[PDB]
């Protein structure tokens, strides 16, 4: 929840003026690699325990 | 029987059904109509009756 | 003869199979179960060591019924039914969850097995998580075959 | 429909058995529709097939449906997860919180609700009312199926 | 909200208006909603834009807008109003409320202005004034009935235990609440 | 489908919450497993005997 | 505290002039997501222990 | 500060102001506290 929280709120723009954007397009599949990166690590712990 | 505070009012399904169930032993339903209940008398204990 | 090799070879696996139609009891498993989702293989392994209190249970309990309430609360988007006419083949269903930067679902109901009115239980198949990093717009989103 | 075809009737049920395998002129319930959301039958209408037909017009929902679309959910939820962990218990030799969880799929001696004992035995309901949500259980050789 | 805690703040990010030559700081404002999980973890926090109510507050320069929120259990629906504050709580009573409503799946809906003035009058005297914070109690108005009743509090077996009275609801339950009387009408 | 709904949602666990506030005596009983379902679109119950 | 620190520091904007912004939005969402990640090698460190 | 260590540092960021056609580079000021808790790690 806290990283799909953060890929919410990296897709809207923060650059405003006469340049625009900002949003961070790749911010869901970071996200996404993120959640399953540490996935594999709570197997690996719940293996342990 | 409705015993809402003070007197007790008695609706019976002679008068207050309008569509009579079949006899059965399985299921009667009987579906009363919109009984109208005097709430004035109601005892609020704790602010709740 | 097509059962030959697995049951009918010997006495063995053939009263197994013939007994299982009579007595399944004999042969369920509350652990293990085909057709188990993984919530239920997750909360196994929430439980699966030696020393489980009435917190530890319940609290993997709470787990399950967490993750329980993200497949039940499933928002249906869009779908695609596979054959050229409704009334063979399967729907695909798109499910979405209620998170922003939200998850996408599909499952699958088959045609085939409706029945007097009503599908059957086993037409439905589970919501399966989709991976992909989808961010659609209005939610135009459509599964195809 | 939100419009429906014939002005006078707004749906048609029928009944056929043996004896009357067709479709028949004003032979089932036909139902009306007022613009207020009461359906009423129309009068025309022949009930001798039926006992009787019954509009049950304060009724806006159905109970949970153990064989439908989230049937697998809801058995994994009140049948499975309690027998999974009391299976559990019971391997740890945790006899008295092995026993609470037995008893809620099924307790022998019943069930207290705010001190009156209650009807029912089975604390599932699709065990007391026997819901079949698999329609094909020898298509493989599973005990749970 | 429906007996699940629920958290709701708003959330100011300043963008860059331009104004050709020059270029302007500017602010604009969400609404966020987190709710607790089972396992005590919250979930992602939804946002919802509500710029434009802030904007109908004519509100000073560095003034947060004052923050109704509220469950209500006929009409399941978290109620959410804004407002400009004040110093008493008299001033309220013409007050205009940017109110929304927000229901379990999370759609909202804005509120009409006749329809969040009867939310005004039955919950100003919860409303922030300029030196007083107050707290919001759940939304009513003079009662709060259910609407069914679906769940017995005693049953009871006939004589020889032959039969019972048992299953039945009371599936509608209405009220007329006037001056000094209340009208309970059931449909057993 | 022809003339037929298949409901595909739940709002069980919409409901639930209420049932769960207070334990998992309340979540795993049978006053929980009749928590009722909304009916699918413009259409009435009717009781064939 | 080095982690919500950053955070904080990450929320101001970094660009200025014509164009404005670059307050990394998503930075409390991500702090809180490398202290849940850092707190789970903590506690099989403990466990090691 | 109430038998505390505290450090207290004044931190500069650079801004740009714009002075239009042009624009120009400006210093912004703010003061930053610090405290150590009871286990040696700063707040």
């Amino acid at each position: 929840a806290s990283r799909l929280a953060g890929a919410a709120a990296d897709l809207v723009p923060n650059i405003f003026g006469f340049a625009g954007g900002g949003s961070r397009w790749g911010a869901i599949a970071e996200a996404t690699g993120y959640v399953m990166e540490f996935s594999a690590n709570v197997m690996n712990t719940e293996a342990d325990k | 029987i409705v015993k809402a505070g003070g007197k007790e009012q008695t609706f019976t399904a002679d008068k207050d059904v309008s569509i009579q169930p079949s006899p059965s032993f399985d299921e009667m339903n009987y579906q009363f109509n919109a009984l109208e209940i005097d709430g004035s008398g109601l005892n609020f204990i704790n602010n709740s009756a | 003869f097509i059962d030959w090799d697995k049951y009918n070879k010997r006495y063995s696996t053939w009263a197994g199979v013939s007994q299982l139609v009579y007595y399944p009891e004999n042969y369920i498993d509350p652990t293990m179960r085909i057709g188990q989702t993984k919530m239920m293989d997750a909360l196994l392994q929430s439980v699966s060591q030696s020393q489980l209190n009435a917190d530890t249970v319940e609290d993997a309990f709470m787990s399950y019924l967490t993750s329980f309430e993200q497949v039940a609360n499933l928002k249906v988007i869009s779908a695609y039914h596979d054959n050229i006419n409704n009334d063979q083949g399967l729907t695909y269903f798109i499910g979405l969850s209620e998170t922003d930067a939200g998850e996408y679902y599909w499952r699958s109901v088959d045609h085939s097995k409706f029945n007097d009115g009503k599908f059957a239980a086993n037409a439905w198949s589970e919501w399966h998580k989709i991976d992909c990093p989808i961010n659609p717009y209005k939610s135009t989103i459509r599964p195809v075959i | 429909d939100d419009v429906p075809l014939n002005q006078d009737y707004h749906a048609k049920v029928y009944m056929t058995f043996k004896k009357s395998p067709s479709d028949g002129t004003w032979w089932g319930p036909h139902f009306v529709r007022d613009d207020k959301g009461i359906v009423t039958i129309n009068p025309k209408s022949i009930l001798t097939h039926f006992e009787s037909v019954n509009v049950l017009n304060n009724i806006s929902s159905e109970p949970m449906d153990f064989s439908g679309a989230n049937s697998l959910y809801f058995w994994e939820l009140f049948y499975y997860t309690p027998m999974l962990v009391a299976q559990r218990l019971l391997h740890e030799q945790n006899f008295d919180e092995a026993n609470r969880w037995l008893k809620y799929v099924w307790s022998p001696s019943g069930y207290i609700v705010h001190g009156q004992i209650q009807n029912y035995q089975w604390n599932v309901r699709p065990l007391l009312e026997d819901t079949s949500w698999n329609s094909d259980p020898l298509d493989s050789v599973d005990p749970d199926a | 909200y429906k007996s699940r805690l629920y958290l709701l703040w708003l959330e100011q990010k300043e963008i860059t208006k331009q104004t050709g030559y020059q270029t302007e700081t500017d602010y604009r404002y969400e609404l966020k909603l987190a709710h607790i999980r089972y396992d005590g973890t919250w979930n992602t926090p939804i946002t919802f834009d509500v710029n434009k109510k802030i904007s109908e507050l004519k509100l000073e320069k560095n003034r947060a807008p004052g923050l109704y929120c509220a469950g209500y259990q006929g009409e399941d629906t978290l109620l959410v109003m804004f407002y400009n504050q004040q110093d008493t709580l008299d001033s309220y009573k013409n007050a205009s409320m940017q109110g929304l409503y927000i229901f379990a799946d999370m759609a909202s809906k804005d509120m009409t202005p006749e329809q969040s003035n009867v939310y005004r009058d039955n919950s100003y005297q919860q409303f922030d004034t300029n030196n007083v914070r107050r707290v919001n109690n759940r939304y009513a108005e003079d009662y709060e009935i259910p609407s069914s009743v679906s769940s017995r509090k005693d049953y009871g077996w006939g004589d020889y235990y032959l039969s019972m009275v048992y299953n039945g609801d009371i599936p509608t339950i209405n009220y007329k609440a006037a001056s000094s009387d209340l009208k309970i009408y059931i449909s057993p | 489908w022809q003339s037929y709904r298949t409901r595909l949602n739940t709002l069980f666990a919409r409901q639930l919450v209420a049932r769960a506030t207070t334990g998992i005596d309340t979540i795993l009983s049978m006053e929980t497993q009749n928590i009722q379902e909304p009916q699918l679109g413009k259409g009435f119950y009717a009781t064939f005997v």
